[PDB]
């Protein structure tokens, strides 16, 4: 059956004005004066190959459809290429709104495992892409040091990075467990 | 303490700016008393000194933006006079923060409101002269 | 001239040839590259900026303080790292409350953000501080190459803040490339994203690979011999994604991926082993 | 001094905040005050009658009104006191509404105290006022009209039919403006030239109109009724009195140059006539392209070719000025994503107007620039150069929607098989018959409307154009192919607008067009007396709105010229010869040079003085004093403000 | 004259030979007629240097003042007891949000004091005869039952009157007495008795000190001779009662834009407070609906009313300034912000005041048991149906020709356009002329438009 | 994966102008002058409980998206109640 009494109508029960106020207060206030020309969607390269529609994201953020935004997989199709923002005739900070919505979605548990894995790599070694043995050999062969002068080479720097992550609560966000060093 | 403030505003822009603030109903402290002149070029140091001698705790002067004077050069002469007055006032125990002069355009009601509020706060903090 | 040298992750951990070529090129230009001891992920904006702004800004601010300690501007040759560091720098400089919050977080690490240095891009430093004439003087092996220039999204955008070149039709990278004797070839959707940004590569590999496949189809139709980039993130996308596209759809492009520093090293007669071509998955 | 004080309630605008009962009693108790009254609306007729009756009965010789700002109603009360016999300048205004009541709503007691202090200052000033007779100056019954478009033509014809001798200065060799370049007009699709050409001929034949084309206004000096205008007539190198416009010189000329009339898509010769219906029908030589071959000299039978012509200087004296300088079309080259100037088959709306015109460069055929063949698919893009903060153009151009729909309809009628699509954000069909025209574009001609602002225009190898745009009503990205793309460019102020604005001394609005005196009730007046606006000079609009504005400007400029006199305010510097020492530190401070030295004493010229008061403030000894702003008056006001 | 272009060349393009033969025949006919023509001297007739202006709104006031300042003696006939038109009823004006009365009242006083203007209010033009320069006009002055020469507009009669009747100025939401002054700034400031409501209690007679009350007054007939006529009769607001799906006149908390203008006016019936008709309390949620009575073939109104977008946005901005906590939503098809500063005003409605715009023409307005209103409408940019609740709904009614427009049009002998407004001589180049010589149009009489356009037309 | 290179873009390959011409010639010519106000969808009772959007059907018919229309299940959600047609301001 095509019947579904909740998905095909918008009432006040679908609206969270606090979400819109939070987004605007956090640096996405420009979304208030989008007039829905659709230039952003036309400029969007991910909108051409996925169901992602940035204009509708901006509209939902203005209306206050939190649950519809944060739980939406297409919210993660934006590459932050800024093509939309360069062309918006109303000078809306589209990428800022997208990132704020992604922050809210992450707070609600809509984080992909691969992104959490990147976060765990940063926690463990300080590098989103840590070095592997083959690259160490390549570095040695070409006159560079076996390890780059980074958190790879300085444990105290890694400790500082871990202190920052603990202070910001990022480890709790991705569910990193220090005791076992797993997610 | 409620400071006594005297204001001089040119007819064409600064008086227009105060009128704009009024029409928009931008609230500000009631201590200032505005006196109208055709141009800020009409203001000289004798008026400022007379105001301070008569009991004023602050003196404000408002003019057209440089290049916008209705009489085309008056605010330049006022600006020179105002710099000299700032030189003269501290020699008699009057802080130069009690003498403020600003360029206010006829449409700048909000700037006029903010100037009035801030000047009132400054003069009140300084205390009685 | 002295400048702090930020490395990032992908360059130093997957493609050291870019780093070696850059070090050699800057030594030939009389610019002292100072290592930023203890630097970490910038952090990669796609994931960290998407997850928590505060953590991203704090890590970037610590990286910036590493360079502030030496009293030197930061130089990056990754568009992703440049974007992250530059955005954090101009956010903390122009926002006192956010600066206070980030400094409160940084306190326990024994660091404080002052907002005393500038974040600069590798290509911008080459164009402004060195100039096209000095770069031309150092060319000893004028190249005969048709190259597709991939600007990457975060080199020039958001242009309201970066103000380096016009994002729609820039020419800075084309001029730098042509100083080497190679020819920058126009192709359809040249300013298109490679698909790796915003954390998309790790979230939906198929979407990022279609970005790359579209770009590669457009480049192939133009007949280019190589791809030139100023972003190790884009570099990795093109290099590894060509292999991934071959395995998934059996489509062969065989377009070598070079960093601008590597192209400059080739035109300057650097040793072949210094370019570390063995790091690349696509044979050059 | 018998001062009568009148405190206005203004309904509740003052009374609501300020106690008009306490203030009235305070005024009644002040020295020299013989009466204090309050009325609900003093500016109204009953209030003025009350003031006049009080003056007649109690013999008041000074009138003080505690009411709104003087900039609003000072002339009203000045005339009110005049009609009762009192002198104009024995009158004083206290500002207790904009300066007190509307800005201290939360402090009614402080508001009332401030009102008391302000009325005290006003009475202190009014005590020392004295009568001043205002001098009348004659108003010249002549008008200048700058710009020879439809608005300027209408204004000139209306002024000339009302009997006033009018000058019409036009920078192009011929009059017509942008209306002469149009093929048809919306919403009727009538021929624009067929209805404009008779008016152009009328302007050319009117006994009361002096038409000076190919000329610019270089200098403007003076004031209302008394404008001195210096005009520079550029050399045509053709004798206007002799040339008949036959066109043989054009036939023989070997050099080819762009025709300005054709907007960059049409060619003419170095000697050219802009279009067949030109007024004056005269030839013009552009020396940037002339090689001085004398072929035109040899072929001309009237002897009208003058290669040694020089620019001419004309000086006129007028009473009123009407600026009707129109607009330029926006240049979309800076919109790089749309590729104007880069893609071959991308054109603008005005270029399309020239192309669809039967008298245009292509003989009325819409042909692709790339190959000279008719396009089968045409896209129109709305709001190019308008409603866009990325280029600092946040306004609507107000006519592009309608002329886009009109040109789509014209393309359909000429080539019924053509497919036409419009990319719009809003369809602004607001005028009379405009909504019906909009519906007819769909019902009758089958034009397709896509609600979406295009992201990009991509030129394909075969030179066709892909418009990449979201269809927001389908909610999906589309990439559609077209043989031609037409940019709906907006309207911008004409080239050289700032020079003329500074020459006259006018202000401009946020959009860059000239500013009217009042947005609602004085749309064609400016704040400079004797200068009026007509047509797109005041902002984008269509032909009927411009024509209505031109007629209104003619009426407004005629009023003072019919009156024949204006009053000069006597607020001027006066020198006390017995006190003046001839130091002369005052002369250079007058920007108008009103002060000279006679018999070792400063002497002010009333005609030159404007009443700024700068010289008076500069005079140490006080020999110089401004009327109505004397030093004693301001000193009394300062004293009363604090005591 | 031989017609060989409209009658021959443009209608026989596919038959050039037949076209040339027809041209030959037509020229032969023209010469045959011209052979027998003879001279005729045309007679000149004097043009009276007097003007009549019908309608005392902003356009009519402007036209009368311009004619009188040019030296012509002008008559101004106004059917209401006072001049001002619809501009006097507005609180503020777009796009500046300036007070309309503060700028209109001086012009009204000027009209009332001009030596060259004869103001005849509470009067109608009954007959027009003659031609340009030679118009004979019969005007009927209705009985005020108050002596205009004696009444001072003090208002004591109003204070003592026991009967209450609707005030026409307040557009059905304000009350006055059987003897009333339409508004404090009325010109002439004079009282008027409506005998449909007067009970003849003579309390006003007893309280008046000027002896201005005349219960035995009769209608007066005035005959004037003028040279030109300017029709400036304005418009009426559309009555949305026939739009049954929106429930105007049935739902309590559904109002029109003009009623809202009266309600937001500080001098209006509610002292400038926007209050629900149901309970007299401020609404927390307000919806505006665009294009009510316009752009709608279901009611035979296929034109745009041209001002409803802007005054809708203006009144939304005014509600926000007075009650910042109020939520305001506009339901629109197109936003027609075409005028000078209009697009900036439109952007300011969003950036500064936080007004919400929904692109969707509402399907229905449903009154809930608690008297709140559910607007059922598609959000076409979300592509989904919405049912949103509001405490108040304001219909953006369009402009229609005024009541009695056809009678005056027939009296003068003018034609009308497809929208029902008066037709100009030429759409492009004669916007204020009619095809009847000596008769001119100004303002909304010629079609909907805003105040500056009407003022420009009046001057023209 | 959310990737799908055909469903998220409209090109000429998705358009059948003959379908639109046939519909207009068969008695649906009024669809030519729909201006997409959305009154029909707001009035539609099936649009409130199904993915059926009559306005988008009219738009697709005008554009010529035959395959998208005829294969759409939601096309069969209309009860022919005529609520939309009674209220259409363009009398479609
Ligand atoms: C493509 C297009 C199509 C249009 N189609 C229509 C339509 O169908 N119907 C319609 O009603 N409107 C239409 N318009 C709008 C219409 O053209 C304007 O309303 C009208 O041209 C304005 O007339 P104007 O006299 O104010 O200005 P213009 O027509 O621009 O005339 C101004 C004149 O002033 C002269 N001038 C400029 N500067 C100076 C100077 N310094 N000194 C002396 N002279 C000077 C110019 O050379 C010009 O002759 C269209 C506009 C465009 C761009
Ligand atoms: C709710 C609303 C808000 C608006 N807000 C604005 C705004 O903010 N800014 C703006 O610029 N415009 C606004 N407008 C439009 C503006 O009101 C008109 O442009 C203007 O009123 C037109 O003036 P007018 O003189 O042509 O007509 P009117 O104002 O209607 O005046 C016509 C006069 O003619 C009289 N009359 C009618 N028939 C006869 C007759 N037979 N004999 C004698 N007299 C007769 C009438 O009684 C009236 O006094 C608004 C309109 C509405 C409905
Ligand atoms: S481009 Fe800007 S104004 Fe247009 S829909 Fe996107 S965010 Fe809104
Ligand atoms: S930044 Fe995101 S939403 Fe904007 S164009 Fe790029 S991918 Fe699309
Ligand atoms: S005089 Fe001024 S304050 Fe008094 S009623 Fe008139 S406008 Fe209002
Ligand atoms: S210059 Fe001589 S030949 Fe040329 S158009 Fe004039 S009259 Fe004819
Ligand atoms: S002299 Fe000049 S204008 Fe005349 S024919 Fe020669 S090139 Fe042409
Ligand atoms: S009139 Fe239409 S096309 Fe022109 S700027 Fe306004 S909305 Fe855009
Ligand atoms: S400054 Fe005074 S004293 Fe000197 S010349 Fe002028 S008026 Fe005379
Ligand atoms: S008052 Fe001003 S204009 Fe007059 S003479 Fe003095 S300086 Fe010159
Ligand atoms: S009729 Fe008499 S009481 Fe009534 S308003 Fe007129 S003068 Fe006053
Ligand atoms: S006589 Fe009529 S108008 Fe007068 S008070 Fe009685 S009811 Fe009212
Ligand atoms: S102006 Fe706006 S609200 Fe009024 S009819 Fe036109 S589109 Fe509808
Ligand atoms: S109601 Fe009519 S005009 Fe509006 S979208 Fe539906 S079919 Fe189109
Ligand atoms: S007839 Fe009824 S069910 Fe069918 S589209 Fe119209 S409103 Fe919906
Ligand atoms: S007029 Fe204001 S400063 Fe000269």
């Amino acid at each position: 059956t095509l019947l579904q009494r909740e998905e095909n109508i918008i009432r006040k029960g679908n609206i969270d004005k606090e979400f819109s106020e939070k987004i605007k207060a956090a640096g996405g206030d420009s979304l208030e004066y989008c007039f829905q020309c659709g230039t952003c969607t036309g400029s969007c390269p991910s909108g051409r190959r996925t169901p992602y529609r940035v204009r509708q994201i901006i509209r939902k953020a203005n209306v206050g459809l939190k649950d519809e935004i944060i739980s939406d997989p297409t919210l993660w199709m934006c590459t932050t290429c800024y093509s939309c923002q360069e062309r918006c005739p109303r000078k809306v900070k589209i990428v800022d709104v997208v990132k704020l919505a992604r922050n809210e979605a992450a707070k609600a548990g809509f984080m992909a495992p691969a992104h959490k894995a990147v976060g765990s790599f940063v926690i463990k070694t300080g590098h989103g892409v840590p070095i592997n043995d083959a690259t160490m050999e390549l570095r040695k062969a070409v006159g560079l040091g076996e390890l780059p002068p980074t958190t790879h080479q300085f444990p105290e720097a890694l400790e500082e990075v871990q202190k920052i992550i603990k202070a910001t609560g990022f480890d709790q966000l991705i569910g990193y467990n220090w005791e076992t060093g797993e997610l | 303490f409620e400071p006594k403030i005297v204001g001089f505003c040119c007819n064409w822009c600064s008086y227009g700016g105060a009128d704009t603030a009024g029409t928009a109903r931008m609230q500000y402290p009631p201590n200032v008393r505005i006196i109208r002149v055709m141009c800020s070029g009409r203001v000289n140091a004798s008026m400022i000194l007379k105001a301070f001698s008569e009991g004023a705790d602050g003196v404000f002067v408002g003019g057209c933006h440089i290049g916008d004077c209705h009489y085309d050069s008056g605010n330049y002469k006022w600006k020179r006079r105002a710099r000299f007055i700032e030189d003269i006032l501290p020699e008699f125990g009057i802080d130069k923060e009690r003498f403020r002069w600003e360029w206010i355009s006829a449409s700048e009601g909000e700037k006029f409101q903010k100037t009035m509020q801030e000047f009132y706060e400054t003069v009140k903090y300084l205390g009685p002269l | 001239m002295e400048i702090a040298y930020f490395l990032g992750c992908i360059m130093n951990n997957r493609y050291p040839g870019i780093e070696k070529a850059t070090r050699v090129l800057f030594d030939k230009l009389g610019i002292e590259l100072k290592d930023m001891e203890g630097a970490s992920c910038c952090p990669a904006p796609g994931v960290f900026g998407s997850f928590d702004k505060t953590t991203w800004a704090a890590i970037a601010a610590r990286n910036i303080t590493i360079a502030e300690d030496m009293g030197a501007d930061i130089m990056t040759e990754c568009n992703g790292c440049f974007g992250s560091l530059f955005e954090t720098n101009h956010l903390l400089k122009e926002d006192e409350e956010m600066k206070a919050k980030i400094n409160e977080i940084l306190k326990e690490t024994g660091r404080e953000y002052k907002g005393e240095v500038n974040v600069r891009h590798f290509a911008e430093v080459l164009y402004n501080d060195v100039g096209l004439d000095k770069l031309s003087e150092l060319v000893e092996k004028p190249l005969n190459l048709n190259v597709a220039v991939h600007y990457g999204c975060h080199f020039l955008k958001p242009s309201d803040e970066i103000n380096i070149d016009n994002p729609e039709r820039p020419t800075i990278l084309d001029e730098i490339v042509e100083v080497t004797g190679a020819k920058s070839v126009e192709y359809k959707d040249k300013m298109m994203c490679c698909g790796a940004g915003g954390g998309v590569r790790s979230r939906d590999l198929d979407v990022a690979l279609d970005f790359t496949r579209e770009k590669l189809t457009n480049m192939k139709e133009a007949g280019v011999d190589a791809i030139v980039n100023v972003c190790p993130f884009c570099h990795l996308q093109f290099d590894v994604g060509q292999m991934e596209i071959k395995d998934k759809f059996g489509e062969e492009f065989d377009i070598p991926v070079l960093h601008l520093a590597q192209l400059l090293g080739l035109a300057m007669g650097l040793p072949k082993e210094d370019l570390v071509v063995d790091a690349h998955q696509v044979c050059v | 001094p018998k001062i009568g004080v009148y405190v206005c309630h203004c309904g509740v605008n003052i009374g609501g905040v300020v106690d008009v009962e306490a203030v009235r009693d305070y005024a009644a108790k002040l020295p020299n005050v013989v009466i204090a009254k309050d009325y609900k609306y003093y500016c109204s007729d009953p209030g003025q009658l009350e003031i006049q009756k009080d003056i007649k009965e109690l013999g008041i010789n000074r009138v003080v009104v505690a009411a709104c700002s003087p900039r609003l109603h000072e002339p009203t009360f000045r005339r009110c006191v005049e009609e009762a016999g009192l002198n104009q300048f024995l009158f004083e205004f206290a500002n207790i509404r904009e300066h007190d009541s509307w800005v201290h709503m939360d402090n009614p007691e402080g508001a009332t105290e401030k009102a008391k202090d302000l009325v005290r200052m006003a009475v202190a000033k009014a005590r020392l006022l004295e009568p001043l007779e205002a001098s009348k100056v004659s108003v010249d019954d002549k008008a200048l009209v700058i710009g020879g478009g439809v608005a300027g033509i209408q204004a000139a014809l209306d002024l000339a039919d009302m009997g006033f001798k009018t000058y019409m200065v036009e920078k192009r060799p011929s009059i017509s403006g942008r209306m002469g370049q149009l093929d048809k007009t919306f919403p009727t699709l009538d021929c624009s030239m067929c209805i404009l050409a008779p008016k152009m001929v009328d302007v050319g034949k009117h006994d009361n109109i002096e038409l000076i084309t190919y000329a610019e206004v270089k200098e403007v000096d003076g004031y209302i009724g008394n404008f001195k205008v210096k005009i520079e007539k550029k050399p045509r190198y053709i004798d206007e009195e002799l040339c008949t416009g036959c066109g043989s010189c054009v036939e023989v000329c070997p050099i080819e140059m762009p025709n300005y009339f054709d907007e960059g898509i049409g060619m003419t010769k170095a000697v050219y006539i802009p279009f067949p219906q030109a007024v004056p029908l005269c030839a013009t030589i552009d020396k940037d392209y002339c090689i001085e071959c004398m072929l035109c000299d040899e072929v001309c039978e009237r002897g009208a070719v003058k290669h040694d012509q020089e620019p001419e200087e004309i000086e006129i004296e007028v009473g009123t000025i009407i600026v009707a300088t129109g607009y330029d079309a926006y240049d979309p080259t800076e919109k790089l994503e749309y590729g104007y100037g880069r893609h071959t088959n991308v054109i603008t709306g005005l270029e399309l107007e020239r192309m669809i015109n039967a008298s245009g460069p292509t003989d009325g055929k819409v042909l692709k620039p790339s190959d000279g063949e008719k396009p089968k698919r045409v896209a129109f893009i709305h709001c190019v150069g308008s409603r866009d903060e990325q280029i600092g153009k946040p306004y609507c151009s107000r006519v592009c929607c309608m002329y886009i729909m009109k040109n789509a309809q014209l393309i359909k009628d000429k080539m019924p098989d053509t497919e036409v699509t419009l990319y719009y954000m809003d369809i602004r069909a607001f005028g009379k018959g405009f909504e019906e025209f909009y519906k007819r574009s769909q019902e009758k001609y089958g034009i397709k409307f896509i609600r979406g602002r295009p992201a990009e225009v991509i030129e394909n190898p075969d030179l066709t154009l892909t418009v990449r745009s979201e269809d927001t009503l389908l909610g999906k990205v589309t990439e559609y192919d077209y043989d031609m793309v037409v940019l709906g460019v907006g309207l911008v102020p004409p080239e050289g607008a700032e020079t003329l604005r500074q020459t006259i001394g006018l202000s401009k609005s946020a959009d860059g067009f000239l500013m009217e005196a009042h947005p609602k009730l004085r749309p064609v007046d400016t704040l400079t007396d004797g200068v009026y606006l007509a047509g797109v000079a005041q902002g984008p609009k269509d032909i009927p709105d411009a024509v209505a504005q031109a007629s209104g400007a003619a009426a407004r400029a005629a009023i003072p010229m019919v009156k024949g006199e204006v009053e000069i305010e006597p607020i001027i510097a006066v020198t006390d010869s017995d006190v003046c020492g001839g130091c002369e530190v005052c002369i250079e401070l007058c920007p108008f040079g009103a002060i000279s030295i006679e018999e070792g004493h400063a002497n002010v010229n009333v005609a030159l003085c404007k009443g700024c008061g700068t010289c008076v403030a500069a005079c140490p000894s006080g020999a110089m004093d401004q009327q109505h702003f004397k030093t004693e008056q301001i000193m009394a006001q300062i004293e009363a403000a604090l005591n």
